[PDB]
C-alpha cells in the first residue's frame, strides 16, 4: 500500500446524488441495532465505512433508556462498511464519546476521546493498536471533529478542542504520522470558536469548515498546512449561513473575518467546500431546530463577503423531518476528488417524547457532475411503532 | 482617501489618565478593525490594542492590559484609547492603524494586515 | 505566542546591491499573518509586503517577500537611497499578541 495523497483536482459538482442510507431506526423496531449518535463516513482506498458513537446498547434494550447524554463511559466508536446497519456483529474499535477516523492509504487511524469530562484522554489508535495518547490540556471537555480526519502523504491532521462550549476554547491542530503525534499547532486566525470540523483534503493542504458555538452562525474555516504546520483561520464568506440556530435569509450575514453575532450562541456540525469562488454548503432548512436539510451553491460565496446568490438547491430532508449532524468526506475518483456529505437523522428524546431513547440514521450524498432529480430521504421510522 | 488622525497626547504626569482619539475619514469605520501601535523613542514598534468593527472582540498587550482601554464610536468614526496609571515607560508616539484584508485567490484564505497608519500622536509622561 | 526575531539586527549594504532580511517566528506562522513594514527615521511605518509574499499598493517591485512557517525573508534587490530605513516584520491576525519584530536597520556601507 502507498500513502494516500489527494493530489487529484476537485471533481466538477453540479449537485449531489443519493449514495447510501442505513434505515437504522426502521430496522431497530425488528432487530438488534445499536443506539448511535454523531455518525460520520470515512473511506479507505477500496470502500467507504460507517462510523458512529454507540451508546453501549441496542435500541430494543432497557439500557437504551436515557441515551441522550453526550459523554458516558460505555460509548464506543462503531465501524462497519457503508450500508451495513450497526447490528450486534459491528466492531467497536475504541472507547470514545468523541471520535475522528481517517485512512492514510495503509491503515486506519482512530482518534478516540473518553474518560472524565475534566480529565479526558484522547487515544490515537493506528493500525489497530494504541500508538499515542494525550490528556486534557484545558481540563474541560476535550473533543475532536466527530468526522473523518484527513491524511496527506502519511500525515494525518486532527482538530481537537478543549475549553468552554460557550466561550473561548483552546483549539489545537494535531499532526499525526502512523499514530504518533509529531506536531501540535494552536488555532491561529480570525475564528474565535472552532469545534466539530468537517475537514476535506484541498491539496497540498487541509481545509476544515467548523462550527462556532460562541458567537457566529457563520461557519469558521480552518486552513491547515500539513508541511510547515501553519494554520490560517477565517469564516465562510456567504451571507447565507449554515449553522443553526441562525437568522433568516434576509437578515443573516457573514464578513469572513469575525463571527456575525446572529444567534451564534449554539451550533450544529455542518460542512462547506469551495468550488472556485463559489461555496457548496448544506444546512438545516429550519433556522431554529435541526429539522430538514438543504444543500446549495452560493455564487462567489467563498471569496465575496455577504454573498447571497444561491443556486442548485437540493432538499435532502424535507422541513417536517428531523435532521442532525452533517459532514463532508472525500473520495478519490479516477481523475478527480469527489466531495460527498452525510446527514444524521436524529430521532427520539429531547424532541420526541414518545420513546425514551435517542438514536439516529444516516443518509449519504455524493457530488455528481451529471444531472439529478428531487426527493426527500428522511428517517422514515414511525415513532409509534418503535419500542419505548 | 483613507486617513486616520490621532489626537490627544501632550504632557501628562505619572499615574494620570489620557484619552487619545483617532478620527477616521475615507472609509466605513464600522467595517474595519482598529489597532493602537506605539513606538518609544529609540525603540521599535509595539502593538498595544485591537478592537473589532463592533467592539465585542478586544485584545491588549501584556504591558498595557488592565491599564489601557480601547473603544470606538462608529457614528463619530472615532477610535479612543483611554490610558490609566501612566508611567515613564508609556512615553511614545502612538499610531492608529486600520486592519485590511485581501482575499489572495491563489491561496483563497484572506491575508490580514495593518495598512493605513496615521501620523501618530506624541504622549510624554513626566 | 508568536515571537518574531529579525536575524540581521543591523545591516550594512551599498546602493544598487541586494539586501536580504529574515524574520523567524517562534512557532509555525502562516504567511497570511506576516507583514513587512519600512519606517523612515521621522515618518510613520509604511507597509511593504503583506501575506509575506505580496507587495502593497504603490510599493515598487524592488521589494519581494517570501517564506512560510517559521522562516520569512524580505528581499530588496537593486537598493536605492530611500530603501535605507528600519524594517519591521509583524505577526498580525494569527494570535492576539500581534507583536512586531525588534527591527532591522539597513545602512549604507563605506
Ligand atoms: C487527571 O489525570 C491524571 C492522570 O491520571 C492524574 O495524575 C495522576 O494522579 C494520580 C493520583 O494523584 C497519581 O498517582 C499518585 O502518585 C503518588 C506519587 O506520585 C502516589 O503517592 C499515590 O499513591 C497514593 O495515593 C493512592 C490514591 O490516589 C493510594 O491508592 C496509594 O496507596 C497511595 O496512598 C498511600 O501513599 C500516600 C503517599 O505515600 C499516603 O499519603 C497515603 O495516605 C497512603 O498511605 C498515587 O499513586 C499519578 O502519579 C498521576 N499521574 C500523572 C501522569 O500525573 C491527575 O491527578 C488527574 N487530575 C484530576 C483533577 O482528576
Ligand atoms: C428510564 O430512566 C429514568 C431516568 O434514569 C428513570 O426514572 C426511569 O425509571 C427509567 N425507566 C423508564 C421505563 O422510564
Ligand atoms: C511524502 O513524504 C516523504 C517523506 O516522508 C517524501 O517521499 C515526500 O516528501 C512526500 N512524497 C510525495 C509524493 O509527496
Ligand atoms: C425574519 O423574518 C423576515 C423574513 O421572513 C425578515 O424580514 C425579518 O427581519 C427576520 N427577522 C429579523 C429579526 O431580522
Amino acid at each position: 500500500a502507498e500513502y494516500r495523497n489527494w493530489s487529484k483536482p476537485q471533481c466538477n459538482i453540479t449537485g449531489f446524488a443519493p449514495f447510501s442510507k442505513d434505515n437504522s431506526i426502521r430496522l431497530s423496531a425488528g432487530g438488534d441495532i445499536w443506539v448511535t449518535r454523531e455518525p460520520y463516513v470515512s473511506c479507505d482506498p477500496d470502500k467507504c465505512y460507517q462510523f458512529a458513537l454507540g451508546q453501549g446498547t441496542t435500541l430494543n434494550n432497557g439500557h437504551s433508556n436515557d441515551t441522550v447524554h453526550d459523554r458516558t463511559p460505555y460509548r464506543t466508536l462503531l465501524m462497519n462498511e457503508l450500508g451495513v446497519p450497526f447490528h450486534l456483529g459491528t466492531k467497536q474499535v475504541c472507547i470514545a464519546w468523541s471520535s475522528s477516523s481517517c485512512h492514510d492509504g495503509k491503515a486506519w487511524l482512530h482518534v478516540c476521546v473518553t474518560g472524565d469530562d475534566e480529565n479526558a484522554t484522547a487515544s490515537f489508535i493506528y493500525n489497530g493498536r494504541l500508538v499515542d495518547s494525550i490528556g486534557s490540556w484545558s481540563k474541560k471537555i476535550l473533543r475532536t471533529q466527530e468526522s473523518e480526519c484527513v491524511c496527506i502523504n502519511g500525515t494525518c491532521t486532527v482538530v481537537m478542542t478543549d475549553g468552554s462550549a460557550s466561550g473561548k476554547a483552546d483549539t489545537k491542530i494535531l499532526f499525526i504520522e502512523e499514530g504518533k503525534i509529531v506536531h501540535t499547532s494552536p488555532l491561529s486566525g480570525s475564528a474565535q470558536h472552532v469545534e466539530e470540523c468537517s475537514c476535506y483534503p484541498r491539496y497540498p493542504g487541509v481545509r476544515c469548515v467548523c462550527r462556532d458555538n460562541w458567537k457566529g452562525s457563520n461557519r469558521p474555516i480552518v486552513d491547515i498546512n500539513v508541511k510547515d504546520y501553519s494554520i490560517v483561520s477565517s469564516y465562510v464568506c456567504s451571507g447565507l449561513v449554515g449553522d443553526t440556530p441562525r437568522k433568516n435569509d434576509s437578515s443573516s450575514s457573514s464578513h469572513c473575518l469575525d463571527p456575525n453575532n446572529e444567534e451564534g450562541g449554539h451550533g450544529v456540525k455542518g460542512w462547506a467546500f469551495d468550488d472556485g469562488n463559489d461555496v457548496w454548503m448544506g444546512r438545516t432548512i429550519s433556522e431554529k431546530l435541526r429539522s430538514g436539510y438543504e444543500t446549495f451553491k452560493v455564487i462567489e460565496g467563498w471569496s465575496k463577503p455577504n454573498s447571497k446568490l444561491q443556486i442548485n438547491r437540493q432538499v435532502i430532508v424535507d422541513r417536517g423531518n428531523r435532521s442532525g449532524y452533517s459532514g463532508i468526506f472525500s473520495v478519490e475518483g479516477k481523475s478527480c476528488i469527489n466531495r460527498c456529505f452525510y446527514v444524521e437523522l436524529i430521532r427520539g428524546r429531547k424532541q420526541e417524547t414518545e420513546v425514551l431513547w435517542t438514536s439516529n440514521s444516516i443518509v449519504v450524498f455524493c457530488g455528481t457532475s451529471g444531472t439529478y432529480g428531487t426527493g426527500s430521504w428522511p428517517d422514515g421510522a414511525d415513532i409509534n411503532l418503535m419500542p419505548i | 482617501e483613507v486617513q486616520l488622525v490621532e489626537s490627544g497626547g501632550g504632557l501628562v504626569l505619572p499615574g494620570r489618565s489620557l484619552r487619545l482619539s483617532c478620527v477616521a475619514s475615507g472609509f466605513d469605520f464600522s467595517s474595519f478593525e482598529m489597532n493602537w501601535v506605539r513606538q518609544a523613542p529609540g525603540t521599535g514598534l509595539e502593538w498595544l490594542s485591537y478592537i473589532s468593527g463592533n467592539g465585542d472582540t478586544i485584545y491588549y498587550a501584556e504591558s498595557v492590559k488592565g491599564r489601557f482601554t480601547i473603544s470606538r464610536d462608529n457614528a463619530k468614526n472615532s477610535l479612543y484609547l483611554q490610558m490609566n496609571g501612566l508611567r515613564a515607560e508609556d512615553t511614545a508616539t502612538y499610531y492608529c492603524a486600520r486592519q485590511r484584508s485581501v482575499y489572495s485567490t491563489s491561496r483563497s484564505n484572506w491575508s490580514v494586515f495593518l495598512d493605513d497608519w496615521g501620523q501618530g500622536t506624541l504622549v510624554t509622561v513626566s | 505566542e508568536i515571537v518574531l526575531t529579525q536575524s540581521p539586527g543591523t545591516l550594512s549594504l551599498s546602493p544598487g546591491e541586494s539586501a536580504t532580511l529574515s524574520c523567524r517566528a517562534s512557532q509555525s506562522l502562516a504567511p497570511n499573518y506576516l507583514a513587512w513594514f519600512q519606517q523612515q527615521p521621522g515618518q510613520a511605518p509604511r507597509l511593504l509586503i503583506y501575506g509575506a509574499s505580496s507587495r502593497a499598493a504603490g510599493i515598487p517591485d524592488r521589494f519581494s517577500g517570501s517564506g512560510s512557517g517559521t522562516d520569512f525573508t524580505l528581499t530588496i534587490t537593486r537598493l536605492e537611497p530611500e530603501d535605507f530605513a528600519v524594517y519591521y516584520c509583524q505577526q498580525y491576525g494569527g494570535s492576539p499578541p500581534y507583536t512586531f519584530g525588534q527591527g532591522t536597520k539597513v545602512e549604507i556601507k563605506r
